[PDB]
DNA sequence: AATAAACTAAAAACTATTATTATG
DNA sequence: TAATAATAGTTTTTAGTTTATTAG
């Protein structure tokens, strides 16, 4: 009667059962004039899904129509009207609604005429299943470049991606065992980690921002090295990395020297 | 037709098989026609329904029906599609063995199914006869039948079957019947006779029953010759509704 | 048969169930015999009711007593009310609802079980009770132990397992009362029938014939049959069905239904009166023979499930004395009775075998074999099959006894029981999983899976080898 | 063009059930 | 005039309809 739309089209409730009480979808549909069945026929339009039992598993299992969360009959009950369906309160595909899901949507939630919210992205990502597959290199190269193309590498916590330094942290340079104790130098190193900065322990061609700390008599063992490798690297105090992330920026050689 | 198979006799060491129907209580071969009163042929005969709605006309049609079952105070839904999936998978046309037994547990009072299966070998397979030969003649010499889980074919149902063999100048193969399940076991409590002191019958009256057990015997006792031949061979008879 | 057992269940609310907590497996287990119940016999009544809450919901309103369920058929929504309270969470909002542990009495819900008894209004075979609790509780305990035997003198059965475990703590309870680890589902899809089979008259002359009780034992189990439910509103329908005229139009009468077989040059055609009195030989009974060793069967001819053959001491009186002179002289005789049975009217004689059945009973008296006869059906000349000839090649000495050593390595005692239909018990677990609105319960193979196939290297597998042919027999 | 899982009528009994002819 | 008679509708079997592999 109310949402009369809904009338005239049948609707399969069948288990209706996560948190509404069948009734309460059977007498909604009602005032709304909506037809409703208990089994799936070919006039019913999408089946209105509860628990994930066998028999709506079957269902699943079927093409006969589509499993529906009851978030979209909220939707349709509180808009009065239809909704459009999204991979938010929608299961199962039938071969009408498999486009429906592909026309506009890609894969995900992601449309391709409705413009995305932090919430409906928070959602889309979450559909995505969440597995870092890929090794630091390429997010020096390609996922660094998102910072790159579209102009993202000023970011205060996460500015060193294409900035590669010096783990400083060793009492003699070129060698990884005599790690300084009961000092804060592993700061930079976690700074570095906390972009995507290739942490190079030792001095290599990684190595293009030396990070002084506590101790500056090392820059005899950088010079070493400050030949052998393309990309020389600069002696560079506290403020280019430790009180850089720590004041949320990237400091730059030139003011930060020594 | 043959069965033709595989005797699964432990998990592999599989031996070819082929069985036929042995006996069987014989069907007729026609139906009857139901022909029209006048016509005599097929033109007003017809088998179909209505599904007449139980209400106040309103029917119902093939697409309309459900197949529920009586689970006791209601019916729940069920439909034959649902079947497809909510059903025990056979393997195709098994003939798994699984149990092996003596044969006084058994009793030929618990003899089930609706036929007989000779459970010979397979087609000139002289390896495989040779097996099922030493098998049979072990289970013979040891008196040790054999518990079968038989399948007619990938849409048949599990038949735990009884196996002993059978052993002629003619032919010699192994016999299979159907064993029962649980539920086939009907129990049904029955009162002692031996012990009857309201019925006891007379030593006259078990003298009467000797000489009558004596004078009725159907079949010529065995004689030096062995003569033991069935007078009244109802074996060899055919059923005389055909006739 | 008339009247049947009734058992109600009655546990404790006293929170010392509530600490796995023996509320929850008494629960599971009393879910577990409602639901065999329902799967087995719907003629008997279940009822659930609690005690020592916090509320008083009774008919005579008695302090801390509770009802649930009364005395009904087993129901799905007596399940789900059952499976509600089943959980942890479950157990909280029971005791909520219906109160923690409280002051009781036991004559007073002995006295509410009574009454719950007396509410039936049939023929009620048999009255059991089942009480749970972890320790015996008990003045109160002289007027319960009282009322408790009224209630044993009045036909009332008790049944209780302390919850503890062992033999340790029934003090309160030695005399009251006059172990459900096997209720806990282990039976399923039972079938209980009460019936007897058409009794008939045993033509053993011309004049003279014996009333003949028949019984089956051994009747093929199946499926019961579905119903044709609405698809909307899951009735079914009447079913209305029969020919009527579609080539001239109108509707056709049973008088002109006229049967025939094309054989030949021409098409008889008769009336079904004609068929059948065709089939009609004699009248229904068991016309006897004469003997026939038991010696002298084929071995391999059993065709139809052979039916027990028990004296009816209702229709002459020689039945029973006869019969036990019979099975007194089946010990010295082993002839076997002949006889041309019919179950009723219209119906082609069949030749039967009477194979003694004397009763064996064991230490528990089990009545195996009962005393009197079984139907042994003898297959007709038409039954006979053909076999193509085939005595190609014997066996070897050292073959035998390879398959000998090989096969008595492994021997079982064959227990008539232990297995049980996969298809029915799938189906029935199926539509158990489908009424409570569940997922797939489980699949449990009845055997029907040989156990060998991991245990041949236990057995010591011989037969690998010996491939008695150089090319592998077993392709 | 055969056999057989899998439906579909159909024919006894074990239960309640009612008309006798009990009397003017 | 104040009993037992034939008597329904139970389940329970039991026999008669339907789709896979041989023949061309």
């Amino acid at each position: 009667k109310i949402s009369n739309i809904f009338e005239d089209v049948e609707f399969c409730v069948m288990s209706g059962t996560d948190s509404q009480p069948k009734p309460d979808l059977e007498n909604r549909i009602a005032e709304f004039g909506g037809y409703i069945v208990q089994n799936p026929g070919p006039d019913t339009y999408c089946v209105i899904a509860g628990s994930e039992n066998i028999r709506v598993k079957n269902i699943i299992l079927s093409n006969k129509h589509d499993v529906v969360k009851p978030a979209w009959l909220l939707e349709c009950f509180k808009t009065k009207s239809f909704v459009p369906w999204q991979p938010r309160f929608m299961i199962h595909m039938c071969p009408s609604t498999k486009e429906h899901f592909a026309r506009e949507y890609d894969c995900y939630g992601d449309s391709y005429f409705i413009d995305t919210d932090l919430n409906q992205l928070k959602e889309v990502f979450s559909g995505i299943k969440n597995s870092n597959e890929q090794t630091p290199e390429e997010m020096a190269s390609l996922i660094a470049d998102l910072e790159y193309r579209y102009s993202w590498d000023c970011s205060p916590l996460s500015m060193f991606r294409r900035h590669t330094v010096y783990l400083d942290s060793y009492a003699v340079i070129n060698d990884l065992s005599t790690k300084n104790e009961g000092t804060r130098l592993a700061i930079k190193a976690l700074e570095l980690r906390f972009h995507g900065a290739k942490v190079v322990s030792c001095l290599a061609e990684g190595v293009s921002h030396v990070i002084i700390g506590e101790d500056h008599s090392r820059v005899a063992d950088f010079k070493a090295f400050r030949r052998t490798f393309k990309r020389k690297f600069k002696i560079l105090k506290e403020s280019w990395v430790t009180d850089s992330i720590d004041k949320c920026e990237l400091q730059e050689e030139n003011q930060y020297l020594i | 037709i043959h069965w033709p198979c595989r005797l699964t006799i432990g998990s592999n060491l599989s031996i070819r098989i082929a069985a036929y129907k042995s006996i069987l209580q014989e069907r007729v071969k026609k139906t009857w026609t139901v022909v029209d009163a006048k016509t005599l042929k097929k033109e007003d005969i017809q088998k179909e329904t209505v599904y007449c709605l139980n209400d106040d006309e309103t029917e119902v049609l093939k697409e309309d029906i459900i197949q529920g079952f009586r689970y006791g105070s209601d019916i729940v839904p069920f439909s034959k599609v649902d079947e497809e999936q909510m059903k025990y998978k056979s393997e195709g046309k098994c003939f798994s063995v699984l149990g092996f037994c003596k044969s006084s547990q058994v009793q030929r009072r618990f003899f089930m199914g609706n036929q007989v299966l000779k459970v010979f070998a397979a087609r000139d397979d002289e390896a495989a006869a040779v097996a099922l030969s030493s098998l049979i003649h072990a289970l013979d010499d040891l008196d040790m039948v054999a518990i079968v889980r038989y399948a007619y074919d990938k849409r048949a149902n599990p038949q735990v079957g009884v196996a002993f063999p059978h052993i002629k100048h003619n032919y010699e193969c192994l016999v299979y019947v159907q064993l029962p399940f649980m539920e086939d076991l009907r129990q049904y409590m029955f009162s002692s006779l031996k012990n009857s002191k309201k019925y006891a019958p007379t030593e006259a009256q078990l003298n009467a029953v000797d000489a009558l057990i004596d004078s009725m015997s159907l079949a010529k006792k065995d004689e030096k010759t062995d003569t033991l031949e069935d007078l009244f061979p109802t074996t060899k008879i055919p059923n005389p509704r055909f006739q | 048969y008339s009247g049947r057992d009734s058992l109600i269940f009655l546990v404790d609310a006293s929170k010392a169930m509530f600490e796995l907590t023996p509320f929850d497996m008494s629960i599971q287990c009393i879910q577990s015999v409602y639901i065999s119940k329902i799967i087995s016999s719907d003629r008997d009544l279940l009822a659930v009711v609690f005690y020592g809450t916090e509320k008083d919901k009774n008919s005579v309103n008695f302090k801390n007593i509770y009802v649930l369920q009364e005395l009904d058929n087993p129901g799905a929504k007596r399940i789900l009310e059952l499976d509600q309270f089943k959980g942890q969470q479950g157990q909280k909002r029971f005791q909520d609802m219906m109160g923690h542990g409280s002051d009781y009495s036991l004559s007073e819900v002995l006295w509410v079980c009574a009454n719950l008894f007396s509410d039936v209004q049939f023929k009620m075979s048999h009255k059991r009770i089942m009480l749970f609790t972890n320790e015996d509780n008990p003045a109160k305990a002289s007027r319960a132990r009282t009322k408790a035997g009224d209630l044993r003198d009045t036909g009332i059965f008790l049944d209780l397992m302390h919850l503890k475990k062992g033999f340790d703590i029934s003090l309160f309870y030695r005399d009251i009362i006059s172990k459900l680890e096997d209720l806990l589902r282990k039976v399923r899809a039972k079938e209980t029938r009460k019936r007897a089979l058409s009794r008939l008259k045993l033509k053993l002359n011309k004049d003279i014939v014996i009333s003949v009780g028949i019984y089956n034992l051994v009747q093929k189990a199946l499926k019961p049959p579905p119903i044709k439910l609405y698809r909307e509103t899951n009735e079914p329908v009447k079913t209305k069905t029969r020919t009527f005229n579609t080539s001239t139009g109108g509707l056709l009468l049973p008088s002109d239904t006229k049967r025939s077989q094309i054989y030949g040059s021409r098409q008889i055609i008769l009336e079904k009166e004609e068929t059948e009195e065709l089939k009609r030989f004699d009248d229904p009974g068991l016309m006897l023979m004469g003997f026939k060793p038991l010696v002298l069967l084929k071995k391999h001819h059993y065709l139809r499930p052979s039916l027990f053959v028990y004296p009816e001491e209702s229709l002459v009186i020689g039945s029973s004395t006869l019969f036990s002179a019979l099975l007194i002289k089946c010990l010295e005789k082993e002839v076997a009775a002949l006889c041309r049975y019919t179950p009723r009217r219209n119906i082609p004689p069949y030749f039967v075998a009477l194979v003694p059945q004397e009763e064996e009973l064991d230490d528990q008296k089990i009545q195996v074999t009962p005393p009197g006869f079984q139907l042994v059906f003898l297959p007709f000349a038409d039954d006979k099959r053909k076999m193509p000839f085939t005595e190609k090649i014997m066996a070897t000495p050292e073959q035998v006894g390879k398959m000998k050593a090989i096969v008595e390595k492994l021997r079982f005692t064959y227990r008539s029981d232990s297995f049980e239909n996969p298809v029915l018990q799938q189906h029935f677990r199926n539509l158990e999983a489908l009424a409570l609105d569940l997922m797939e319960p489980e699949q449990a193979v009845d055997l029907t899976l040989p156990k060998v196939e991991a245990m041949n290297k236990r057995l010591g597998s011989l037969v690998d080898e010996f491939k008695e042919l150089v090319y592998p027999p077993d392709y």
